[PDB]
């Protein structure tokens, strides 16, 4: 059912990777790396952030079933992006995704000869891994795109242009930097991102004309207590990520 | 060694029985679950050449089947693998299709049964169109029926999603869709901004095929077809079909000039009920945006007259 790709704290603790020697902390960065590689390749291949996000989720879900010790993120990400792009209506050719993967991962080395057996096998390899990704995901590739949720919550609080841009930024970074999307529904994540965005922007969302808090209009299950914990975790990771907070930092 | 695979079962859990995917396309097997005897259909994913990985059009089909969950739409149960490697789409099996029944002369439909068939068919079109999907391959062959008399639209291998076309940019959808005989005029004239109406036309050709037991407009090519259509619906003109001129292929395809609408008439001999005739007529309309839709088609007096739609047991 619709609880299959959602996990508990304890489940996240006992990941496939954990059972193979990988610390929580190491694994979390493995995802962050793969997510970077995705973002980098996606930008160079000129696909949408939506497509890249889809890939990142394929990546996250994938590693709740497989371990980084068997499948290195550098091999899985290109395959995941190659898949995401077809799924989302922006197919990139297999050669092209391989060229771009290569430059990203070896900015020095030169692309082999398409004629080579070396190259021909890395083509077979990507196609194989796309296959393993498909199987691992149980062929369930329709993702609930999280941006649109955020947009509707900023509209729902007549947010400034700036307050929405900041929200969108939290939103995107949470996907790269946390496993929130494996733990909480897209509606909730967006509340998290809008809450943190308000705090950062020192913006106060007025209580309802009733007394109801803004988030109750989005996901009944959302309690302030929760937002505070999630926005805390997100912010800690942000503070650890060089130059990132600089992008939304008021300088005037 | 081996990779964990919790959510994709090996197709060997089903026991193949017999090729049923005729037209020689798809490679479809009837099969039986080795534990419960439950029957299913296995549609193997072609893969002929496919030099771009898992076929994009298969991903499309699998997306659409997963989104469409409804009593009148075929039902994808799961997708299965092999261990080159193969991928099978697994459906709930359905004993009959409407082509098989319409050709077999041992089979006969009371007016009311027909009514039910149309009702189910139109209901399913309502559902898919509501979900922003075009079937794009309506033909009796793709209309199944179960033992218990439930009709289901199937084979979404050509299906695609469609969008509300505003922002001053008409869509560019594939034109050469839908079998020739059940293809509508819009597509022959090379339309690329088409919608739900192209399926409704199919549904027409099928309404009549319920009495004539035979696809009512058989054509050799797109040109023989388009004439044969006009030799039933009238001549294509801005008068009958506003702005039909703008299609490059209109006058640029030697369309027969002199033809008046002979649809009710050429069909009276087969279908007696004047209500059925009227519906068939409002479905075989030339101008898409003048052709009847699934909603209105269902509220048509046809479905609310004696005899009332009856369940199906005559099969
Ligand atoms: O590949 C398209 C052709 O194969 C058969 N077919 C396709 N999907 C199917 C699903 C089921 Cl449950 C059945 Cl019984 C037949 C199917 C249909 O008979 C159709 O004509």
């Amino acid at each position: 059912n619709n609880k299959r790709w959602y996990f508990t704290r304890e489940q996240l603790e006992n990941s496939p990777s954990r059972r193979f020697g990988v610390d929580p902390d190491k694994e979390l960065s493995y995802r962050q790396q793969a997510a970077n590689l995705l973002q980098d390749m996606g930008q160079r291949l000129n696909v949408s952030q939506l497509t890249i996000n889809t890939a990142i989720v394929y990546m996250h879900r994938f590693y709740m079933i497989q371990s980084f010790t068997r499948f290195p993120g550098n091999s899985v990400a290109p395959a995941a992006l190659f898949l995401a792009a077809k799924v989302e209506g922006q197919p990139k050719k297999l050669e092209h995704v391989i060229k771009v993967a290569h430059t990203c991962l070896h900015p020095q080395e030169s692309l082999p000869d398409t004629r080579s057996e070396a190259y021909l096998q890395q083509v077979q390899d990507l196609v194989i891994l796309e296959s393993i990704i498909l199987q691992t995901l149980g062929f369930e590739l329709t993702i609930d795109h999280p941006h649109t949720h955020v947009v509707k919550c900023t509209q729902l609080v007549r947010a400034s242009k700036d307050l929405a841009q900041t929200s969108y930024f939290m939103a995107t970074n949470s996907l790269h930097l946390t496993t929130f999307s494996l733990q909480y529904t897209p509606p909730v994540v967006a509340c998290v991102c809008i809450h943190l965005a308000c705090k950062w922007s020192n913006w106060e969302i007025p209580v309802s004309t009733d007394g109801k808090h803004w988030w109750e209009y989005v996901d009944a299950t959302v309690t302030l207590e929760l937002l505070d914990e999630l926005t805390h975790e997100l912010l800690q990771i942000l503070e650890k990520t060089p130059n990132r907070l600089k992008r939304i930092w008021n300088w005037r | 060694d081996s990779v964990e695979c919790p959510f994709c079962d090996e197709v060997s859990k089903y026991e193949k029985l017999a090729k049923i995917g005729q037209g020689t396309f798809g490679e479809v097997f009837k099969a039986r679950h080795r534990k419960t005897g439950q029957k299913v259909a296995l549609k193997k994913v072609l893969m002929e050449n496919e030099k771009e990985g898992f076929p994009i059009t298969a991903l499309r089909e699998i997306k659409i089947l997963q989104l469409l969950k409804h009593e009148n739409v075929v039902n994808l149960i799961e997708i299965c693998r092999t261990k080159k490697g193969s991928i099978y789409l697994v459906f709930d099996f359905c004993e009959h299709d409407l082509a098989g029944l319409l050709s077999n002369v041992l089979v006969k439909f009371t007016l009311s049964e027909i009514k039910r068939v149309m009702q189910m068919l139109l209901n399913g079109l309502y559902y898919i169109h509501r979900n922003k999907i075009l079937h794009r391959d309506m033909k009796a062959a793709n209309v199944l029926i179960t033992r218990d008399g439930v009709l289901k639209l199937a084979d979404f291998g050509l299906a695609r999603a469609f969008s509300l076309a505003k922002n001053s940019q008409p869509n560019r959808y594939t034109n050469r869709v839908v079998t020739l005989w059940y293809r509508p005029p819009e597509l022959l004239l090379g339309e690329r901004d088409y919608g739900p109406p192209i399926d409704l036309w199919g549904a027409g050709c099928i309404m009549a095929e319920m009495w004539t037991r035979s696809p009512i407009m058989q054509g050799n090519t797109e040109q023989h077809q388009l004439a044969l259509i006009s030799q039933l619906c009238g001549s294509i003109t801005p008068e009958v079909w506003p702005n039909v001129d703008n299609y490059e292929l209109y006058e640029k395809l030697e369309l027969v000039k002199g033809q008046k609408r002979k649809v009710k008439d050429r069909l009276k001999a087969y279908v007696r009920d004047p209500y059925a005739l009227d519906l068939i007529d409002k479905l075989l309309v030339l101008d898409p945006a003048q052709r009847i839709d699934s909603d209105d088609a269902l509220n048509h007096d046809f479905f609310w007259s004696d005899p009332m739609p009856s369940d199906l047991k005559g099969m």
